[PDB]
RNA sequence: GAAGACUGGAGUGCAGAAGAGGAGAGUGGAAUUCCACGUGUAGCGGUGAAAUGCGUAGAUAUGUGGAGGAACACCAGUGGCGAAGGCGACUCUCUGGUCUGUAACUGACGCUGAGGCGCGAAAGCGUGGGGAGCAAACAGGAUUAGAUACCCUGGUAGUCCACGCCGUAAACGAUGAGUGCUAAGUGUUAGGGGGUUUCCGCCCCUUAGUGCUGCAGCUAACGCAUUAAGCACUCCGCCUGGGGA
């Protein structure tokens, strides 16, 4: 059965970008909300809409690719698993790919990413690395 | 409540006095049991594809049924391999 | 090359319909494949539990001579 | 069924008997027994004439029917009983009449049910008819051999005899043994096996219960003297010193046959077992 | 279980005049699968396959039961009062 | 964690469908063997060649009848059903599961699952039956330097049935169960919808199975490839050089 949301959302963008997709829709949460509105933030997706329906509503998203068709993403992990939940202290956030990527941390003040998180001295779960 | 079908073959040297004495007399052994008979019809004098018993010959005859307690057919499934007169049977279901 | 029971609206076969079953089968009372008289295969499982009822009742043969 | 005991001495260690279930009530029918007295193989002269009898429990007779010639009268079943004197259980059967007698009891006989003798019967387990009226292929026990006499042919416990064809005035039947033979079609028959199957699984056990039952210990003849038996004699164990194994009497005993040869019913016997 | 011999049992257990999935509803039609399959396997004692439906209804059943007692006590508790269950 | 709310999971209801799914009772036709009786004369059978064997006490062949047991010709199909083992003559009785359509109903009631409990080819074991063909062991004849084998003529347990044990297999797709995503082309099984047409028929769409070919991806390679050995999450089982073992 379904024991991971999040995964899915990481894996259905990892997916598409494979075979060059230029969008995607999947089922929709409020967490979903917050990582997709986090990736939008640093131009890691070119754009994403809210579809509202019965059951839980639907969200798209449309993948960015540079000219000559190029990634702009390159890779999505779930680090957190529910199997083994990981957390971070303030000192203990990464630095994916050396600056050059970014960390999703569910804080206590908000969903925000890694860079953030280390100007407000909070730690939290780190839920994905995108790079 | 279901209902059957039942095709039975009688000896072609039979008489017509004594014919329908066996036809009245299966129909009769399905009915103080829990049916009630709908349809006695016979088909008539065939040749039989195969040498079945002595006879080449037979009369046939077709009877349909409303059964509940499905034991009607019990008796004469019963009764019917042990008479002389009937040379074969047949009960189906539909 | 045409089945001919769903051509002709036909839904039950009967195993007191000799005439009928006559065409379905060789000159020894064998049963033609389905490749020959062209059948469906939905219709074909019916035709052979009406055939194999008819020879018990001596109204078809089992071989023939 | 059968009731294995548990191991508590070593009499009791290998001894198997049955439980009595069918078996409804402990009373026999007062006015139909009769007495009585053993005879231990004893002559008409007083001499042992058949060994190994004598001493058991003591027993009264029970008299059965075995012509069942009452015809026409719906006989209901009231009880299964024991005999002591036969290895088939026995039925209570009271008619219409007020009449009362006894029966063997067939196979899946059980009270209350209605039984039937004559020719208008129905071919079901207790019913009696002539041999003429049953159909081919039946299930039949307690064959008679002569018309009014009785039945006599198959009537041990777990028995079966099958009807196998017509000739006329005879009908075949395969008897139980294997054999196959022709009985005149005057004579009667009742449908079914007989009762008590599980007859043949007990395990005796012990040496007093054999004793109980009227058999008294056998010496076998090797262990004998030459003026006692063919094969007395010798220093210690000796074989069958002889051509063939001998009876107490001469007479060879392994294989050789000892039916007349001149029999008069060897025309009424299609094939032996 | 003949059609219209399930649809008493349906209509003797409904919450409300409507419904035919409510867990009183399941476990009562279910209750009486299984008190005839018991007959069947008793006679039929080497027909192994059909056994093997028995034992996922008494799980199947188990479940609903399982189901009921954590969301409503009192509910379950009338339940089995009246289907004879432990 | 607690209190509420919902319907995309799960299950019930309603309307259809297919199937060698299982247990019990009864019946059918070809064919082999044996037995009895007509006709008939000198071989039959068998092999790479032969011989043992059967036959003038009259065989093989042929016509008629009787007894008995086991398996179900054509249909028959990378067709169907089942959790696996496995299930193929026909009828009836008792029973399990699955698929499609509807959106009436409950409202997360779910997935996996160590220990535990059941099922489980064939051979084998115990008790009681049955025994036609086949056939370990065994006997005889050939082959061979030898032949405790292959080949030929016979043949006992066994194979069949009821009940009770045993608990293994190259029990294999050599591929654990659940869930979601990721080009297409084409057969076939059971359904549903629409267009043409009076039907038939053709076409398109769709659900659940069953085959083949192939992209991205994976792989040491062979190869797998929407029925993954690709991309992911949950739970269980197992492995850490060979022999000894
Ligand atoms: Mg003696
Ligand atoms: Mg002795
Ligand atoms: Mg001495
Ligand atoms: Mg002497
Ligand atoms: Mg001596
Ligand atoms: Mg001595
Ligand atoms: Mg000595
Ligand atoms: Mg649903
Ligand atoms: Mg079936
Ligand atoms: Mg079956
Ligand atoms: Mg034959
Ligand atoms: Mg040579
Ligand atoms: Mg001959
Ligand atoms: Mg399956
Ligand atoms: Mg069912
Ligand atoms: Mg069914
Ligand atoms: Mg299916
Ligand atoms: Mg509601
Ligand atoms: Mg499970
Ligand atoms: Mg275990
Ligand atoms: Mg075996
Ligand atoms: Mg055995
Ligand atoms: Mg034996
Ligand atoms: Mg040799
Ligand atoms: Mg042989
Ligand atoms: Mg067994
Ligand atoms: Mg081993
Ligand atoms: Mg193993
Ligand atoms: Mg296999
Ligand atoms: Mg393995
Ligand atoms: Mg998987
Ligand atoms: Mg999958
Ligand atoms: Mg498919
Ligand atoms: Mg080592
Ligand atoms: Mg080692």
């Amino acid at each position: 059965v379904m024991t991971d949301p999040i995964a899915d959302f990481l894996t259905r963008i990892r997916n598409a970008n494979m075979v060059k997709h230029d969008k995607l829709e999947l089922p929709a949460s409020k967490i979903k909300k917050e990582i997709a509105e986090i990736l939008k933030r640093e131009g890691f997706i070119r754009d994403v809409e809210y579809i509202e329906d019965d059951n839980a509503g639907t969200i798209r998203v449309f993948l960015k690719y540079g000219a000559t068709g190029e990634r702009v993403i390159t890779g999505l992990k779930r680090i957190s698993k529910p199997g083994l939940r990981v957390y971070a202290k303030s000192t203990e956030v990464p630095k994916v790919l050396n600056g050059l990527g970014i960390a999703i941390v569910s804080t206590s003040q908000g969903v925000l990413t890694d860079k953030e998180a280390r100007a407000k001295q909070v730690g939290g779960e780190v839920l994905a690395y995108v790079w | 409540a279901r209902k059957y079908e039942i095709m039975y073959i009688i000896r072609p040297n039979i008489e017509e006095d004594e014919k329908k004495a066996v036809v009245e007399r299966f129909d009769g052994i399905l009915t103080e049991n829990g049916a009630e008979i709908i349809e006695s019809k016979e088909w008539g004098k065939r040749r039989l594809a195969y040498e079945i018993n002595d006879y080449r010959d037979g009369f046939y005859h077709i009877v349909k049924l409303n059964a509940d307690k499905a034991d009607s057919i019990n008796e004469f499934d019963r009764l019917a391999k042990i008479s002389d007169d009937i040379v074969r049977h047949m009960v189906i279901k539909e | 090359k045409v089945c001919y029971f769903t051509s002709n609206g036909i839904t039950h076969i009967d195993y007191k319909d000799v005439e009928l079953l006559k065409k379905f089968v060789s000159e020894r009372g064998k049963i033609l494949p389905r490749r020959v008289t062209g059948t469906s295969a939905k219709y074909q499982r019916k035709l052979t539990v009406a055939i194999k009822r008819s020879r018990q009742m001596a109204l078809l043969p089992f071989v023939a001579e | 069924a059968i009731k294995k005991y548990k191991p508590t001495t070593n009499g009791r260690r290998h001894m198997t008997s049955s439980d009595f279930a069918e078996i409804t009530t402990s009373t026999p029918e007062k006015s139909l027994l009769r007495p009585l007295k053993k005879k231990a193989g004893r002559n008409n002269q007083g001499k042992l004439t058949v060994r190994h009898h004598g001493g058991g429990h003591k027993r009264q007779y029970r008299v059965i029917d075995f012509k069942r010639n009452k015809d026409g009268i719906p006989g209901r079943v009231a009880t299964i009983e024991y005999d002591p004197n036969r290895s088939a259980n026995i039925a209570l059967i009271n008619y219409a009449d007020g009449e009362k007698r006894y029966i063997i009891a067939a196979k899946g006989l059980e009270v209350g049910q209605t039984i039937y003798s004559g020719a208008e019967a129905d071919i079901k387990v207790g019913n009696a008819l002539e041999l003429k009226d049953i159909p081919v292929g039946t299930v039949i026990h307690n064959i008679e051999m002569k018309p009014g006499k009785g039945g006599q042919l198959v009537r041990s416990a777990g028995t079966s005899a099958q009807v196998l064809g017509k000739e006329g005035k005879y009908v075949l039947i395969r008897l139980n043994s294997g054999e196959v033979r022709m009985i005149l079609a005057t004579c009667r028959a009742t449908i079914g096996q007989v009762g008590n199957e599980q007859h043949e699984l007990i395990n005796i056990g012990k040496a007093g219960r054999s004793r109980w039952m009227g058999k008294r210990p056998t010496v076998r003849g090797s262990v004998m003297n030459p003026n006692d038996h063919p094969h007395g004699g010798g220093e210690g164990k000796a074989p069958i010193g002889r051509k063939s194994p001998m009876s107490p009497w001469g007479k060879p005993t392994l294989g050789y046959k000892t039916r007349k040869k001149n029999n008069n019913s060897d025309k009424f016997i299609v094939r032996r077992r | 279980l003949t059609q219209e011999r399930k649809n008493e049992i349906i209509a003797e257990y409904r919450v409300h005049d409507t419904d035919t999935g409510s867990p009183e509803v399941q476990i009562a039609v279910l209750t009486a699968e299984i008190n005839s399959l018991n007959e069947h396997v008793r006679v039929h004692k080497k027909d192994h396959h059909s056994y093997r439906g028995l034992m996922k209804m008494v799980g199947h059943r188990r479940n609903l039961l399982t189901y009921l007692r954590k969301k409503d006590v009192q509910r379950y508790r009338e339940l089995i009062k009246r289907l004879g269950l432990r």
